[PDB]
RNA sequence: AUUGGGCGUAAAGCAAGCGCAGGCGGAUUGAAAAGUCUGGUGUUAAAGGCAGCUGCUUAACAGUUGUAUGCAUUGGAAAC
RNA sequence: GGCGAAGGCGAAAACUUAGGCCAUUACUGACGCUUAGGCUUGAAAGUGUGGGGAGCAAAUAGGAUUAGAUACCCUAGUAGUCCACACCGUAAACGAUAGAUACUAGCUGUCGGGGCGAUCCCCUCGGUAGUGAAGUUAACACAUUAAGUAUCUCGCCUGG
RNA sequence: GGUGCAUGGUUGUCGUCAGCUCGUGUCGUGAGAUGUUGGGUUAAGUCCCGCAACGAGCGCAACCCUUAUCGUUAGUUACA
């Protein structure tokens, strides 16, 4: 359980009388342990926005499951004109990404891995994006079973 | 799915 | 015996032109007079799938939802079956939001929890504009969550008369991990359905008995007197 | 942005057609393999790095050892 | 609605001319597509020559008007508005989507050709829109003729 | 004494006009919304009808007194 915020968003809405700022925040929970979720609440303080957020990414929470440390092919994540690529590290070389990726990537429980970034990578666009990608990844085990081979490879 | 435990 | 063409006084004749392609492919090789017809084996075999499924869901102790909203006709069966068998049901139209949306329900049950008791303990608790008040709510309560009053939790299984025609139902019910039977139309989809019973409901000769058999299941499997399901001959059940 | 981007409202479709060259090009059979892959061989100095060793205060660094693009000849390959 | 390469084409008669739709199991033997370059046409307006100018109307005249008006306002009025011979080669030349090619839901259609045939209707073949699944984009929206899936070729794009 | 384009407070005002927010769940990545929309009922979001809405909070809402019918405790400094 690490519940990791990745940025607080500030808004307004148009109404004469005091334009309402009840700005959005948005906070990704997980466990490390295949447990991934996120969640963006709209207030108007801090201790309330937290709360709210914190609601729905913990009631938003699916698991994933884990493979070896580190993925085992690269991988393209799309999402508003946004893209990153994953690609295997071998478990004895090391993890590089972005701060709020790496987050991501902890979440996760993921070892160390490879990462580049593409397109205009506006936080919410890459959390969309690897949010994407780990949903869009594909099996060995699935394509073994679903086919007619030994090797499992 | 056929079981509901 | 159990769903054959004796029973069947009405399996096609529903309105054309509104089906489903992939509906087309599941059922009834398409017939060049493009009325809506449906295949009789492939129906009474997943009829009895779902018969022995929900047999052996009750058998587990567990929920069930039955539902029922049309004009008179379902509205009529879901009632004579909800007196008949104890399961959840809605006698009135679906609030848009009555299965996803959890929570509200929950306080909404405890709210008409707390109706009826003040009512049955009350002897003289009220004024005569409190208490018909009081009975109006109650009213509405019974209108929609009456239906659902008697049980307290969440129904582990649900059939639907028809889920594209019941859109919120069959999606609340995709929303959950929950296990859905329903009489499948020409246009509607089989993945929206966990177990396909495609059959014409919009003929209500044949919603009637697939009411009948349902409740004949429910009946049956919850150690229950059952009326058919198992005999030669059915009731003359046409609108007048 | 071949690798590694698009062209509707943003920057993007000539106003359109004829429209040569060129590019891309229906199917089947054969050979050559020109292209292509590949085998043998030669050459591609040293020095540069990659790695090992040695001399250094470990050290940068120096020396030792090999690592290679690419081209040519010759034997094949036949899918394109 | 049809003919259409677009721009465009309607009071009608005839002459000449192009292409079209429908099936060709008959023919040729890949002869096909794109397109550097080149060629042609290409709204309107406008310039030159001959006519003539119904109607209005650039410029211009008088009169309102506001603080001001060579304006929106009113009455006029010239060029021009037409075609034949010459040119111009541009547009919101837009369907804001280059061409050619293949596949892909579904529904409502609409027209024409083929047959059934009394119109009606049926499907077939082409044009023709709307709806709409999936999918696509940030969305709008596209959506079987896509802005989906892609290929070949050309042309363009690189902050203001 | 000035200083309400510097204020507190207070008032006028739209207006006794039906409109104004939050919780849950849902469309969407957002700027937002669904309830708050459309039909009937009142002055009224007052109610229900249908409806991704269900609920809740403010206004509204109504709980006051006088009157209108009667009765009750009490009777003058009313009656008489």
């Amino acid at each position: 359980f690490e519940e990791r915020i990745v940025k607080l968003k500030r808004i307004s809405k148009t109404t004469k009388g005091g334009r309402n700022m009840r700005f959005s925040v948005l906070v990704v929970v997980g466990n490390r342990k295949g447990k991934i979720g996120y969640g963006i609440a709209k207030a108007l303080e801090v201790p309330n926005a937290i709360k709210k957020a914190i609601k729905a990414a913990h009631n938003s929470l699916h698991t994933i499951e884990i493979h070896k440390g580190s993925i085992y092919h690269e991988v393209i994540g799309r999402s508003g004109a946004s893209r990153v690529l994953l690609k295997p590290a071998p478990q004895g070389t090391g993890i590089i990404a972005g701060g709020a990726i790496r987050a991501i990537i902890e979440l996760a429980g993921y070892s160390d891995i490879y990462t580049k970034n593409l397109g205009r990578n506006t936080p919410i666009n890459m959390i969309h994006a690897t949010m994407d990608g780990i949903l869009k990844q594909l099996s060995p085990r699935r394509v073994a079973i679903l086919r007619n081979k030994n090797l499992n490879e | 799915m056929g079981n509901f435990d | 015996s159990l769903a054959k063409l004796g029973e069947m006084r009405t399996h096609v004749g529903m309105v054309k032109r509104y089906w489903n392609p992939k509906m087309g492919f599941f059922i009834e090789p398409e017939r060049k007079h493009n009325n809506d017809h449906f295949v009789l084996e492939l129906q009474r075999q997943s009829l009895q799938t779902a018969y022995n499924y929900v047999k052996e869901v009750a058998q587990n102790n567990g929920q069930i939802l039955f539902v029922g909203t049309k004009n008179d006709y379902v509205k009529k069966l879901v009632n004579n079956i909800a007196k008949r068998v104890d399961v959840a049901f809605i006698t009135q139209r679906w609030l848009g939001g009555t299965l996803t949306n959890f929570k509200t329900l929950s306080i909404s049950i405890n709210k008409l929890n707390k109706l009826v008791e003040k009512q049955a303990e009350n002897a003289a608790d009220l004024t005569k504009k409190e208490n018909l008040m009081l009975s109006r709510e109650i009213e509405r309560l019974e209108k929609f969550f009456g239906g659902v009053k008697s049980l307290k939790r969440l129904p582990n299984l649900l059939i639907v008369d028809d889920p594209v025609y019941e859109k919120n139902a069959v999606a609340e019910a995709n929303i959950l991990r929950i296990p859905v039977v329903a009489l499948c139309n020409t246009n509607t989809n089989p993945e929206l359905v966990d177990f396909i019973i495609p059959a014409n409901n919009h003929q209500p000769q044949s919603t009637c008995l697939l009411m009948n058999l349902l409740a004949d299941a429910v009946a049956e499997a919850k150690a229950m007197p059952t009326m058919f399901a198992y005999k030669p001959d059915e009731e003359i059940q046409i609108e007048i």
